[PDB]
DNA sequence: AATGTAGTCTGTTAAAAACACAACATT
DNA sequence: AATGTTGTGTTTTTAACAGACTACATT
């Protein structure tokens, strides 16, 4: 609910995320679909994290405690999509 | 009646390090809530570890 | 390139729908503390996924796992979350 | 070289699922019998399946 | 009859969290 | 000198994981 894209009116992401899986299921022509939580998790985690070190003005300390997720786990998650 | 971190720290059944009890602060671990009063922080004696 | 668009008419990816909800989300947020935010974000996008994935499955958890690349046992869970039981 | 159940089904000329594969293992139908190492099975990358 | 699945279990382990500590910066 | 940050180790806890299985469904 606290969540939307400015589309003008306000839908959530919720329907933003609907929308690109019926267009991606549609351009997969019946090949095999081994990772798909992956492809989508990729795509949402690597803006995310960019979204909150550009907010807490590169602070990890404070993105992480912001985020809800260890230190430790932020700087792994940063370095996944050559953020280190 | 309020105390330092460290204070606190050495009070508790099992004193933790520093730095872990700073942690707490910053992760709302401690209750009353500590806060900077001035350059450094102010346990209340009452205060306890929290989920 | 990016598989994963929503026809914006172009083709812009996800990726950048996400950055435009946390920046309205951002701004929405009066300073109130946000202890977390990981999972508000993922809540929002799992929940979409799952009922996407079991759609195209016609409701089989077994293949809809295999796609995704979870364990069964993790898809059930995830879906009891979301009240899809 | 072995495999895991997964990886050894997913080459099969029809992969089957996983819960059939593993009833398999169970009822010895394939051959050279995959072990538990652990927490999952290893066959052999040119294990057979067999008649009961 | 042979193989596939929902549902309900078990145990194993990789991952996350939590705690360390040594630098050095900020207060 | 207390407190904060990053970088890097450990130890502890959580959660995903493979599999066991039975009744029923699809083939």
């Amino acid at each position: 609910d606290v969540l939307t894209v400015s589309t003008v009116t306000q839908k959530p992401l919720r329907d933003s995320v609907k929308q690109a899986l019926k267009n991606y299921f549609a351009q997969l022509n019946g090949q095999d679909v081994n990772d798909l939580y992956e492809l989508v998790l990729a795509e949402v985690e690597q803006p995310l994290l960019d979204m909150v070190m550009q907010y807490t003005r590169g602070n990890q300390t404070r993105a992480a405690l912001m985020m809800g997720i260890n230190r430790g786990t932020l700087r792994k998650k940063l370095k996944k999509y050559g953020m280190n | 009646m309020y105390l330092t971190l460290q204070e606190w720290n050495a009070r508790q059944r099992r004193p933790r390090s520093l730095e872990t009890v700073r942690r707490w602060v910053r992760e709302s671990r401690i209750f009353p809530p500590p806060v900077k009063d001035g350059r450094e922080y102010l346990f209340h004696e009452s205060a306890v570890k929290v989920d």
